This record gives structure tokens, C-alpha cells and sequence, in this order.
DNA sequence: CCCTGGAGAATCCCGGTGCCGAGGCCGCTCAATTGGTCGTAGACAGCTCTAGCACCGCTTAAACGCACGTACGCGCTGTCCCCCGCGTTTTAACCGCCAAGGGGATTACTCCCTAGTCTCCAGGCACGTGTCAGATATATACATCCTGTTCTAGAGCGGCCGCC
DNA sequence: GGCGGCCGCTCTAGAACAGGATGTATATATCTGACACGTGCCTGGAGACTAGGGAGTAATCCCCTTGGCGGTTAAAACGCGGGGGACAGCGCGTACGTGCGTTTAAGCGGTGCTAGAGCTGTCTACGACCAATTGAGCGGCCTCGGCACCGGGATTCTCCAGGG
């Protein structure tokens, strides 16, 4: 979660952080695959095919 | 013994026709020949016509 | 003169990202407040909510909402679309068990 | 309370999914998100309501919309 | 002339066949081995009851059955009669397993 | 013990998509098929593994194996 | 389960019977989703667009 | 029809405000900590004996492979109607402020029923066994599906008739 | 006398229908193997009893969600333009359905051995419980600064128009 508010340069560790270290890890995300996190959002991932 | 002995139109008779489903075998004793298997199946059966 | 007339599907991959990194609640309070009072006056009449049980409740419905539409928009560019439709959802509620 | 269900308006189905990166929308997902979410949401409370009547509580509380979620493997973090 | 069964009947007849009768459809023993084989990775000195390896293979097939199961429905859900890697790929997916 | 993963022969799982009401089946379909089947197993069977090793037992019954499978929302009836 | 044996003929509960009960009815399908009955197999039901 | 230059608009980097939620401090009090003491679950040692592991005949239904073709996945086209982008005007969403009164939370008295034993006995379990429904087996019989032949409708052609 | 129009004739093909084929639906014959009934215990629940402790109930209280107001500006909704995509349709082909030859191991039955899980003692440290205690977690209060907000500016990516 600290690197993830270093990467939005950001000091505070906020909710969405915490959603995205857990998301990003692949041993988080299989562990917590059931897990609802209130305000963290998802992984801000588009198609291939979506893309213009 | 063999692949091909029938006394009509042979094909490829075991000794059976291979192929084909186990229901249609006959074991009768009759004039049997090969002719190079009725020369290739009769070519192919006039090439498909 | 020209006006600008973005193509469809533009602006709808920006809100993509715009919505992908936000963190606010995308549904309203009240009008999912009351939907749920008019859900549970079914099962019990006089019956409130606190403001933290809707809120939790709301987050956990976009979640579930959202979860489900990535189902959904997956199985359409596996059905070589881009377009959701009603038949996807309920082919995302059948595998997934609901 | 009537007519509550178009409460979840068409901009905001099309914002659910915004967040979930779909394309494009048709316009028969409006009818079937909003009772998606009517089925969902008439589990999570009903399972609340028997949260709060086992409390002997008028009020539901959000630890039991918490268990309610947890129960179905639904876990909500942060209530 | 042979009978030539049309492509599809002999497969409906299958369908029709396995879908009442409960026989084991995968043998006993290359399921057994291959337990064997996945349990050395973990423990050398291990050994299998025959309920055990029983108890595992139809756990498994039933697993393997409703997951063609819905990889079927997305075969439909893609105008297609036939299953594919990626409808399995997105079976597993939406059910949350990869 | 190596190449135990083709034991799942290509009929073995054509019988299973037919159960499964599976009309048409891919020839790429066995090769996922077993891969699927190798994680599912590599998650069940290491799962009674642990149960086996807490268990001071050398040989894996069939009952860890239940509560192996159950753990993962898949409970076996008949054991 | 004994509907489901008298409609096969038999005087005698079968697991397959016995998965034809749970799965038939709704609310023990639902309940026992997540259950996996052994020598059961599953409903004998074909997909409309499979038929010939 | 595709490549490239310029400009409209939503998004990104940046300076200044500040504020309200987060970081730090004070008690202090209630839950974490120290020592002792037993009933007791558990690690350890020996027996065993019932089920799994390894190899062997065999035979036979299950499985690899090759020949063939037709249902079907996939590539391509149009369209049109279904969905998005944007201008306008309502609309109810969010916020500022106010009481309310059911209701969550806390404290206390007390009273039922559940913790914990004694004894026993009648229902529940291991063992033994006659038995009655299921499976194997096979000629018989369904039973639907595939295919061949015939029936009838439709379009094309040619002969005949009337008109200019 | 030439030619357009009309009707009859033969060709062709879609489709309903009947017959053959092969994998299953049943009618016994008989095995057979677990099913349930009977028996003999016997081991856990039940009647009865003792004691105590946690919740039902009553009271309080303060607190927190509902109703209820408006302001306002963000946004839902309506509608117009239009534009790119779902799908009907068509064509190609390949690759997977069907079928048996052949092979090869699945599985039944058999035999032998031992890996080791219950089973029974044994003895032993271990954790719930009881006095006794004590020290930082948390409610609350003081302080303070990170990013929301408000703009300001800008690179910067993107679309429309012009040229080859």
C-alpha cells in the first residue's frame, strides 16, 4: 500500500491503496478473492481489443 | 487367413469385411478368387460413378 | 463552423478511465436509501436503517455490481462483441452460481 | 414507497459499468442490472432482517449487513 | 452403404446416455497414478487409501462436469456448438478461479 | 512416475463434455482440459496433504479429503 | 427421492435418485449448490439449439 | 484513400488556502501480566492386524490412429436501427439547520435453566443371517434417425392465335 | 406477312412419407449380495438432584435516524444527429464427428509383505483457574499539516482538414 501511494505520490495511506496492493499482489488476490473493499474501487485495466 | 477371398465381389474379406459392422459376415464355402481384389475394387467404382 | 461530434465509444473508454481510478460512490444515497426501505418494508414493516448500514450496504452492491459487469464485459469480447446485453449477465449469473 | 427501483437511474447503471471498463451499453441492461440488484439486495437485507430481529433490534446495524455479506462469501471490509 | 450417422447424433446420444447413468467415466487407475505423482511434490513417503483416490476422482469429475457445463452455455452465449480453451478460460474467470 | 498427465485419455474427456451436454468438442479442448484438472487436483490433494501431516498419518483417507474439498466450498456427500 | 425412484421403476433409493431430488427441486438446489453429490451425475436436460 | 500539420477540449502539473481529520500527549483503568496448583490431554512405547503396495495372468472393453466428408468456426459485407455525444431544461441529490422520539447502549435484580454428577436402562450399535430387489444375458422389440423414392408445385420454353 | 401475348407441356427440385439400421427399452431366468430383521449386549441419554449465573425485564439516557424543511448547482431526462457495430447472410475450408483396425492397458482375481493406524498403558508437562497485581490501550483533548478545493497554466494527445 505504500508503494502504491508512492506511486500517486501520495503520503496518507487511503483506502483505494489498500484495494490496490491487495488486487496487484497475485497471493493477496487469491486470498482475499471473496473480499469486498469499501471505497477501493478495482484495477484500472482496459481490453486489448477496447482499446482505439 | 489372408485379406481377400469371396466368392463375389471382394471387399477386402478377412478370411470379414473390414470397414464395415460386424453384422454383415458371411462364413460360406463357395468358389473364391482374388483378381488383384476384383482389380482395385472394380477402380474405384467406376471413379465414384 | 464544425462542431466537435466525438465518435461513440471515445468518451466512453475515458469515462472508463476517468470512473477506474475515482474512488467516490457512483450511485446516489437517497435514491438507493430508499430502495431499500421500500425492500425491507416487505419483510418488516417499521423498520430503519442506519446511515453507516446503508452506506454499507451501498458500497457492497456497486462492488457486486461492478464484479459482475467485468464478468459481463468479458463474456462479450469472448462472444466477439462489444456491446453488453441482458443474455450476458444471466449467462454471468448461471457460472457464477446465482 | 413506490416505483423505488428507477431510483438506480440509467446514468448510474451506465456508471456501474464505467467502473467495470464495458464499451458499450445496450439499452435492455438498465432493466435487468436494476433487478439484479433488486435479487441481491433482497438477500443481503432479509438475511440483515434476521440479523436484527435475533438482536431483538428495530434498527439494522451495519455489523449485521457485514455478517449478512460474510455469510455468502460476500466479506465486506471496512462495514 | 454404411449408415453414416449424421455429425451430432452419436454425440446427442452420448449426451442422453451419461446423463443418467452413474458410472465412473474416468478409469481408476491413470486418475490413481496421476494423484500419485501430483502428491510426490509434497510428500515422498506418501501413500492413498482406495476410497481416498475414490473419494478425489469423482470430486473431480463433477467439478470437470459443471465446468462444461458452463463452458457449454458460453459456447451458445458465443453463437458456437463447440467448446473452446478461451470458454473455459472464461468459465473459470467469472466463477473467480483464473 | 512422469507423463501421468495424459492417464486422462482423450475419450475420458470426451465422456465427461458428454455429461456435461456438451455437443462439439475442440481438439485443443483435452490440453486446457487436463491443464484445469492438474490445478484443480495440485489445490485439493495438497490440501489433504497438510490435513495428512497435521494428522500424524503417512497414508491420506478419504476423510481428509473431506473436509479438504469442504474448506473450498466443494463438500463430497458419500465420502 | 422416492418420486424420482417410482418414476425409474425402482422400489429401492439410489444416489442417482437422490441427486435427482436435491437438484429438482429449487430450494435444495440452491441450498445445496455448492455441495457435490458422488455417484449422482446430473440432470438428463439437452440445450434447445443442440437439438436436431 | 492514407499521411501529416494545426487547433478544440478534457486531462495533467503546479502555486496558494486551510481545515478538518489525522498525529501526538495525559490518565488511568481494565485487560494484559506473574506465580502457583492441580486434573488431564497429550507425547511416547509396545502389539497387532487389517488394509495398501508391488507383481503376476488374461481378457476385453477402452483407447490411438487413419480415411472421409459435412455441420460448423471463421473471414467478409451491408444496414439500419440501436446506442452514444451533446444542447436544454427540469429535478430531485447533497448540503445547512432543527427537533423528535423510537431505540441502541448501559446498569442492576432477580429468577430459570443450563453447567455438573449418580445411577440405570432402554434405545442404539456390532454381529449373524434369510432374503428380495437389482444386474447380468439374450431373443424380442422399440424407436427414432438417415436415406431413398415418389408426389406435386414452380419456373422455363415452345407452339398457336390475334393484331397491325 | 411478322411479332407480342397467352396457354400448355415437360424439366426440375423441395418435401412429405415409408423402409432399413443400430443402440438402446423391456420380458423373463437366474444369480447374488447387500438389506433389513433378530439378537445380545452395553454405553450414552434420561430422571433426579445440586447450585449458580447469564439473560428477561425494568429503568434510564442520550443519541441518532426520520421527517422536514429550502438553495443550488450537478446531473437525470428528452431529443437530435449520426455513426459504428450486431446480426442476417454468404462463402471457404478444415478440422473435428463417425467409423472400425489394432493395440494396449484397465480391471478382476490372486498372492505375499509390510507401512502403519488403532488400541492400551504410562508418565508428564500444560493450560484453566485462582490471588495479586500493574502498565500502555483508548476516550478525549491539543496541535498540525496533506491533500481537497480553487484556480492558473500547460504540455499533450487527439481530431479535422489539406495534400500526394
Amino acid at each position: 500500500a505504500g508503494n502504491a501511494a508512492r506511486d500517486n505520490k501520495k503520503t496518507r495511506i487511503i483506502p483505494r491503496h489498500l484495494q490496490l496492493a491487495v488486487r496487484n499482489d497475485e497471493e493477496l488476490n487469491k486470498l482475499l478473492g471473496r473480499v469486498t473493499i469499501a471505497q477501493g474501487g478495482v484495477l484500472p485495466n482496459i481490453q486489448s481489443v477496447l482499446l482505439p | 487367413g489372408g485379406r481377400c477371398l469371396a466368392f463375389h465381389g471382394p471387399l477386402m474379406y478377412e478370411a470379414h469385411y473390414q470397414g464395415w459392422k460386424s453384422s454383415w459376415d458371411e462364413w460360406v464355402g463357395y468358389d473364391r478368387i482374388r483378381a488383384y481384389n476384383e482389380e482395385n475394387i472394380a477402380m474405384k467404382k467406376r471413379l465414384a460413378n | 463552423k464544425k462542431p466537435h461530434r466525438y465518435r461513440p465509444g471515445t468518451v466512453a473508454l475515458r469515462e472508463i478511465r476517468r470512473y477506474q481510478k475515482s474512488t467516490e460512490l457512483l450511485i446516489r444515497k437517497l435514491p438507493f436509501q430508499r430502495l431499500v426501505r421500500e425492500i425491507a418494508q416487505d419483510f418488516k414493516t417499521d423498520l430503519r436503517f442506519q446511515s453507516s448500514a446503508v452506506m454499507a450496504l451501498q458500497e457492497a452492491s456497486e462492488a457486486y455490481l461492478v464484479a459482475l459487469f467485468e464478468d459481463t464485459n468479458l463474456a462479450a469480447i469472448h462472444a466477439k462483441r462489444v456491446t453488453i446485453m441482458p443474455k450476458d449477465i444471466q449467462l454471468a449469473r448461471r457460472i457464477r452460481g446465482e | 414507497l413506490r416505483d423505488n427501483i428507477q431510483g438506480i437511474t440509467k446514468p448510474a447503471i451506465r456508471r456501474l459499468a464505467r467502473r467495470g471498463g464495458v464499451k458499450r451499453i445496450s439499452g435492455l441492461i438498465y432493466e435487468e442490472t436494476r433487478g439484479v440488484l433488486k435479487v441481491f439486495l433482497e438477500n443481503v437485507i432479509r438475511d440483515a432482517v434476521t440479523y436484527t430481529e435475533h438482536a431483538k433490534r428495530k434498527t439494522v446495524t451495519a455489523m449485521d449487513v457485514v455478517y449478512a455479506l460474510k455469510r455468502q462469501g460476500r466479506t465486506l471490509y471496512g462495514f
